[PDB]
């Protein structure tokens, strides 16, 4: 009944993958070994979707676990729920990439994913009817973006017809945790531009935005940055897990966001968001909701939604609200807005609510959004890549690998195509 | 006297459940599945001591149908009859179409035979669902087609939710609209529509309900779809049966879009306060702002207007009134048809769910009525086609099923008739 | 049978129009919840004339509470009898005017004059013959002004035909309750003395003076004040709302008492007067009522009697009684009085009586009177909007409405003209 | 019902916190934050339980902000609310607008949308600030403006501390005065005025405090601007609303400078001994010495007076009190509008404070008057300004900030017009 395979890919995918698994969990009521310990019956009537039975009432994920160094294996296993995975899916490598997009690619990547897709394979075939892959990657590195865009192409040859989501982090010009950040960027998006569907723009300087206006916390780790990024990814596939009024699953959200082949990359968003000494001092019913997720300092994506206008926004919703409340405030949002959001669509907002909500929430809802101001943060990593690549800078070390310079050209033929699509339609 | 029913999509099931539930509280029929003419034509006889609808819940995502089999009313509709589908249509017509809508219609197809042989009073069809996504589109479509060569004879009562001028949940129906109503245009013998937003502003200055939700919606709609058929149910002074709304509302073989509107609509301590009477009641349906659909019946012109009234109401003061509304100068008919006019009479009253929203009323009526006023509709509609038409945006998933740009100028140039079609018409 | 439609507007004539449903109430038996718990018959035989029948033997009235400020119903519905009144008349705005014409005439208004005539359009169609309506509101302020003056154009456009009446109590100049009065009480009566036909001319500053003299209540509030005004009201709709010897509908009162289309503003009055204190020692006779209603300091007008001469006089009478009593003191009021009374008349009283008096009282009677002397109060409030519209005072705030500086001067002409009217046949 | 408050610089925030406790009391609800229509014109309903105030404190030195953050009217606001910057005004117009305003007021403004928004029966605003320093110049001054090309329609009610003849705490608050009014001339709809010695003689001459402090000169403040919104939170037998005090009190445009008085002022042993009613009260609230300016009445002619009594009070005498005001003919009323009365009545009487000075009253009202008295004080702070911008003393901070020598010229010739328009509109 449509399950959904998950899959990781570097670092940071594997840990907000482990995040992703970990808060689901609580809603659901798995236990960290396996086992059912909730209360509501609609728990299991949609287990299946991301989780295998198996003895004992125990249920294993479908997850694959792919990084190219094994400390990062490690770290998971060792977590809160780092058992219930199943060790047979902990695929890895023994010598790291180190920040290089062509050894994840070519020569590190060549050897690794023979021993993937057999993995993937059989999870395929234990579920009825797959619909669609989700991952999780970063631009930066090597791993993420240089084994996750590889199996990208893999995918879609085998599963051409079937959904390919992607939930990729994309680097900063503030926040700069790399060197070699735009090359990676910039050859990452040449396979996630044509090959994927649907695409989530994840910023980290947002994520360190969002954290100090709303939330006022001290000391932010990267555990608290995983939260926001995981409740998104439980947001998007929450009507295909628990009923709802109106159901809205990830191709009934592709087909409303994706009005191109090419235009799919997203801007996601979360509410609410409030600190825990300021959660008595605020509302939660549905319009106070509705300014929070339009609101230009609630997205964890760095782009001025001000400076554009929006193609298609979705909005998911969770728990028992008002229809009419709902409906209601979404049209005065677009009509008060108008010069915000394009003329040449009558509607850019979809609508969907489901009945049962996180645990300690009542009202709450994910936002998806499609707009021409993401192209802002393409042309800054293009430039920082036009920057360094013209003076065939840090290209060394890609050709050791047997990767021709003209790739990288292409690369960039690639990246002003995609920033002048959205120049059109703005 | 028996009828089939069939719902699809969310739209569909959603009211459905909420229906069949007014349904068998008339009737005495417990929600367990048991407790002699009345329940006939809904309710059939399994044996002895127990019954099963004349019906089928069909929609390709599993979440409401399965909610069905785990809800309160598991015994009383069949298991098999809850059919679901593996694949999710995702606001394409072309999807619950051609891809997904061939491999599961041979089961729909095929049950429909056998329910109609065991049966031998089948008056017609009537099929509950919505345009403005995509299962309502492309799957209905479909069945349609395959039953309509099959019977063709039978009657079809379409009964859709069609999008507000603003309000809108989706953002590709005028596309899922605009497709799916080139095939109607030409099978459906009649078509009753509602506007998502207008019944919204009925419960909001009537029934003062600030923040209701979908299954408040379906409580006052099951009151129109069960008040059209309570004539073949219980006995009236003046019978009309189901082939009454084919021929006394459609003027010409294309033309086959009436619209709806119910009174009285009153909250509990409101009823009271308010007297209930045919004069009040005939004023009020016929009021602008309590249909429901956002069109302005100024602009147009009636074609007909078909009455049907529930409980005690002698015939005398149902004549007395039309005849004050033919005096009124606000509106206005045209001049093809005058005598418009059809009135209809059943004993048996409104009922009452326990618990719901509405409140018990000792007499109500259930207006339809065709008119010109939805000409600017498709307009309207179509304006906003050519938006996104005009950019080819949304295009590349309708051929990545299956289809191309052909059928699309199709489409656009059949709403070009049939805009057209309403303007020389009203003259 | 010759049904009558309320309407209130204004603060002051929600609650004049409040306290006359409740004295109304009190005679016919009508309990607050809307039940009937009378003794007498003949209160169901017209009890159709303002209520409208329900089940389980309740009666609504068929009234309308318009108010511009939303406070003013819930003192109205918070109050004995708000209950009875129907929920869905309860018509109102959200911000207020506070005290200005042009707001609750130009902008104010006609966002609401849409969600009125519709609703007495409805219950205009729900009575079998409609004769006439009856409103209650104030000069002074902006609600009652503007939005009642606003609507009786709307109405007389509309319903042409029917009688027009209206209760209008008009300012003082010692008890000034408003800085804007005199701009207010000028605009309004432009539409009073062209579109409605009857009007009572009643005084807020009489309204304490009556009660020194006659009642010598030690603490009066706006509750007591209401009570004289309220039995005034229901002194003039009574030979329809009971039997009598004489019937006088309100059309057959207006025909005697408006001898030109402009000359209609009358001046009321409420007999026996007296205290508690006082009640032993007073007769209930017919001829101790006339020389009371006849006397100056009994009316609820500011204007001297004895400074002009009356046009005509009509005294409905109440309770069963002697003609030949009733008669003959008439004919003595205006044969010693010849001087305050018009020679070109042969006869300015009108008489009527009716057989069921009211509760407590077993003979009774209310004064109307149009007199040459009403206008000494007109041009008081002209010199006072004279003297404030020389120098422009006091108008910016209307001129940001759109209202034009020249319709002040239109009003002024004819503010100017009525009273020169009363002068010409003094 | 509802309106929205904000508070300025030091003067601000110390009669905010003084003036909140005071609305706090009177609706019973706790300072920890919790205990139906009374309440929501000033405070919210979050959720279940709990309640916020529908205003913000904003003042960019640090000190007073964090001293409510921890003071113990903590659990009662919100934290975010307490809005607090990082460089100090320093008495200084321009500091607080150019260089340290801009880089506040964005939070500033978006916030208050945010809170209108959320709102629905938003009256007007009404700002707490004293331009006798350097925070409630600039920034006030600067927020107004960008609101009113936002709003503009909306009522503002300023409330000033201005100096006095000759006490004053500083020493350059006739620059401070003298720019700020420039801009509060054309925006400003109405503000009242309260003088710094005058509330002294208040507590000395009435209530015999030979030594009080700024904590007491609040509390009887709080009970003037509870006052005269007093009608719109209780039941009132002749309710006044925000927007009265706009029409029925500025003769024009430009001349909306009222004064403020308030009696009865008794204290605890006096108020057993001294009878109250309304005749003394009206006596004494129209006495010279009695008014909260440094202003004789005698001087000007009063243009209007607004009226507004608490408690039980019957209509009945106080309109034979301002009759008699009306033939005392030591005041004077000018012949532009003789019927300058404004009467007005609300239930509920005047609370009291636990330990506070004040004592319980069975009734009071509150005078605001307009007039000319005030025409002195405009020519007083010109005459002073005129002998320092001679010199030019002063001036090279101001210039230092960013602003030059040309707009110090516009505020001199502005009061130059202002002075005699209050000249010739008094004829
Ligand atoms: N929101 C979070 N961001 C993270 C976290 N860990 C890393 N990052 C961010 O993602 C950036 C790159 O992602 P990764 O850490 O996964 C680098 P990757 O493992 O793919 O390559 P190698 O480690 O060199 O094999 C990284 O520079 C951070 O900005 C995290 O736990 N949470
Ligand atoms: N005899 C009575 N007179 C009243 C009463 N209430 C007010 N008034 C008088 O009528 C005068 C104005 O009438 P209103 O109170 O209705 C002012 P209105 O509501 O029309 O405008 P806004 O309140 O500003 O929206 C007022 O100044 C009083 O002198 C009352 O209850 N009884
Ligand atoms: N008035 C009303 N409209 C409804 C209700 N339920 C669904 N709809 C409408 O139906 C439209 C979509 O219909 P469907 O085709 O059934 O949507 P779906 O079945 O979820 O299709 P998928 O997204 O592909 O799964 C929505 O835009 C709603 O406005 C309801 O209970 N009341
Ligand atoms: N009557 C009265 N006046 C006050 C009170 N508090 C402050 N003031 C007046 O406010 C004036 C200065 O106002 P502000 O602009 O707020 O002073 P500030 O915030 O300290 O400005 P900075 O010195 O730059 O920090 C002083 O001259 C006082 O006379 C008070 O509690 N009561």
């Amino acid at each position: 009944m449509r399950e959904i395979v998950h899959i990781q890919a570097g670092q940071c995918g594997n840990q907000i993958g482990a995040k992703f698994w970990e808060v689901i969990s609580d809603e659901h009521g798995i236990d960290p070994t396996g086992s059912y310990h909730g209360d509501s019956d609609l728990q299991l009537e949609r287990i299946n979707v991301y989780y295998n039975e198996a003895a004992g009432n125990k249920y294993v994920p479908r997850a694959i676990l792919v990084d190219l160094e094994p400390g990062t294996m490690d770290s998971v296993r060792s977590g809160p729920f780092g058992q219930i995975f199943r060790p047979d899916n902990f695929v890895f490598g023994q010598s790291g990439a180190g920040n290089n997009w062509a050894k994840g690619h070519y020569t590190e990547g060549a050897e690794l994913v023979d021993s993937v897709l057999d993995v993937v394979r059989k999870e395929s075939e234990s579920c009825d009817c797959l619909q669609g892959f989700q991952l999780t990657h970063s631009l930066g590195g090597g791993t993420g973006s240089g084994m996750g865009t590889l199996l990208i192409s893999k995918i879609r040859e085998e599963y051409p017809d079937r959904i390919m989501n992607t939930f990729s982090v994309m680097p900063s010009p503030k926040v700069s945790d790399t060197v070699v950040e735009p090359y990676n960027a910039t050859l990452s998006v040449h396979q996630l531009v044509e090959n994927t569907d649907e695409t989530y723009s994840i910023d980290n300087e947002a994520l360190y935005d969002i954290c100090f206006r709303t939330l006022k916390l001290t000391t932010p780790t990267y555990g608290d940055l995983n939260h926001l990024v995981s409740a998104t990814m439980s947001g998007v596939t929450t009507c295909l897990r628990f009923p709802g009024q109106l159901n809205a699953d990830l191709r009934k959200l592709a087909v409303n966001m994706v009005p191109f082949p090419r235009l799919h990359f997203f801007m996601p968003g979360f509410a609410p968001l409030t600190s825990r000494g300021s959660q008595q001092y605020r509302a939660l019913t549905v319009p106070e909701l509705t300014q929070q997720m339009f609101d230009s300092k609630n997205m964890m994506a760095a782009c001025d939604p001000r400076h554009g206008r929006y193609l298609t926004v979705a909005a998911i919703f969770r728990g028992r609200m008002s229809m009419k409340e709902v409906d209601e405030q979404m049209l005065n949002v677009q009509n008060k807005n108008s010069s915000y959001f394009v003329e040449w669509i009558p509607n850019n907002v979809k609508t969907a609510v489901c009945d049962i909500p996180p645990r300690g929430l009542k009202m709450s809802a994910t936002f998806i959004g499609n707009s021409t101001a993401i192209q802002e943060l393409f042309k800054r990593i293009s430039e920082q890549f036009t920057a360094m690549f013209r003076r065939k800078a840090f290209l060394h070390w890609y050709t050791g690998e047997g990767m021709d310079e003209m790739e990288f050209t292409e690369a960039e033929s690639n990246m002003n195509d995609l920033v002048s699509e959205y120049q059109q339609y703005q | 006297r028996e009828c089939i029913s069939v719902h699809v999509g969310q739209a569909g099931v959603q009211m459905g459940n909420a229906c069949w539930e007014l349904y068998c509280l008339e009737h005495g029929i417990q929600p367990d599945g048991q407790m002699d003419d009345s329940f006939t034509t809904f309710f059939c006889e399994t044996g002895a001591g127990k019954h099963v609808p004349r019906a089928v819940f069909v929609d390709l995502e599993p979440t409401v149908i399965d909610e069905i089999r785990n809800g309160p009313y598991r015994q009383l509709f069949h298991p098999e009859q809850l059919i679901t589908g593996k694949e999710d249509a995702a606001n394409n017509y072309a999807r619950g179409h051609y891809t997904i809508g061939k491999e599961i219609i041979d089961p729909v197809l095929d049950r429909i035979r056998k329910l109609s042989d065991q049966c031998t009073g089948l008056q017609g069809f009537l099929v509950f669902h919505s345009f403005g996504g995509g299962t309502g589109s492309g799957f209905t479509s479909l069945l349609m087609e395959r039953l309509s060569v099959d019977y063709g004879k039978k009657s079809k009562l379409e009964f859709s939710i069609y999008p507000a001028p603003q309000v809108s949940t989706a953002v590709v129906e005028p596309y899922n609209s605009i497709l799916t109503t080139h095939t109607t245009l030409e099978h459906s013998d009649c078509a009753f529509m509602v506007d998502n937003e207008a019944i919204y502003d009925i419960c909001r200055r009537n029934l003062d309900i600030e923040r209701p939700t979908y299954t408040n919606l379906n409580r006052l709609i099951s009151q129109i779809v069960s008040s059209i058929t309570a004539s073949l149910r219980f006995d009236g002074a003046l019978n009309v049966d189901l082939t009454e709304f084919q021929t006394n509302l459609v003027p010409y073989p294309r033309i086959h879009f009436p619209l709806a509107t119910y009174a009285p609509v009153i909250s509990a301590e409101k009823a009271y306060h308010e007297q209930l009477s045919v004069a009040e009641i005939t004023n009020a349906c016929f009021e602008p702002a309590n249909q429901m659909v956002k069109c302005d019946p100024r602009h147009g012109k009636y074609m007909a207007c078909c009455l049907l009234y529930r409980g005690d109401v002698v015939p005398k003061d149902v004549n007395a009134a039309i005849a004050a509304i033919k005096t009124k100068r606000s509106i206005q008919f045209v001049d093809w048809c005058p005598t418009g006019f059809k009135v209809g009479i059943n004993y048996q009253p409104p009922t009452v769910v326990p618990g719901g929203d509405l409140a018990k009323v000792q007499r109500a009526v259930c207006m339809l009525s065709n008119t010109t006023a939805i000409a600017e509709a498709w307009a309207r509609l179509d304006h906003k086609f050519d938006l996104m038409y005009a950019k080819r945006a949304f295009v590349h998933w309708y051929v990545g099923e299956g289809m191309e740009e052909g059928e699309f100028s199709e489409a656009r140039e059949d709403m070009a008739a049939l805009e057209k079609d309403y303007e020389e018409v009203g003259i």
